[PDB]
């Protein structure tokens, strides 16, 4: 069975509500584990923390940056960066859970959460997860967005793990 | 990493 994990969300330090998310471990194992570790944070650094750094209203939710904290840092699991594993999976609609890149081969920890369907990021970032619940918590965080992201509200990942 | 937003603005 694929895992579920969770994050708990806080605006400006007070809780807003839980997001939960299946991750595609059964189609993008590699991407899937990634994230997963970073969730429950048992590598010694992950997502607990951490920020929602753009906020675009309409198109996501993007965090991931807990090295910089100013969102141009994060690493995965297996080094600074790891290859996108395959694109099999498509940007369908909201809640699906896409890896944030540089381009080819630059995957880390920063992702997005989709609150609309992007085909046109098909192919070009790997899709490996979805918001198994709390996609109301989600739209509650678009209200505190902006037209290029930055956020009015200090958005937070308050704590992470791995459901059972 | 923002490609991701590059294209949006872009598009
Ligand atoms: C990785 C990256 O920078 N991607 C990207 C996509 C689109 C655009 N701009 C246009 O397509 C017009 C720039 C960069």
């Amino acid at each position: 069975v694929n895992p579920t994990v969770f994050f708990d969300i806080a605006v400006d330090g007070e809780p807003l509500g839980r997001v939960s998310f299946e991750l595609f471990a059964d189609k993008v194992p590699k991407t899937a584990e990634n994230f997963r570790a970073l969730s429950t944070g048992e590598k010694g650094f992950g997502y607990k923390g951490s920020c929602f750094h753009r906020i675009i209203p309409g198109f996501m939710c993007q965090g991931g940056d807990f090295t910089r904290h100013n969102g141009t840092g994060g690493k995965s699991i297996y080094g600074e960066k790891f290859e996108d594993e395959n694109f099999i999976l498509k940007h369908t609609g909201p809640g699906i859970l896409s890896m944030a890149n540089a381009g080819p081969n630059t995957n880390g920890s920063q992702f997005f959460i989709c609150t609309a369907k992007t085909e046109w990021l098909d192919g070009k970032h790997v899709v490996f997860g979805k918001v198994k619940e709390g996609m109301n918590i989600v739209e509650a965080m678009e209200r505190f967005g902006s037209r290029n992201g930055k956020t009015s509200k200090k958005i937070t990942i308050a704590d992470c793990g791995q459901l059972e | 990493p923002d490609c991701h937003i590059r294209a949006y603005v872009c598009h």
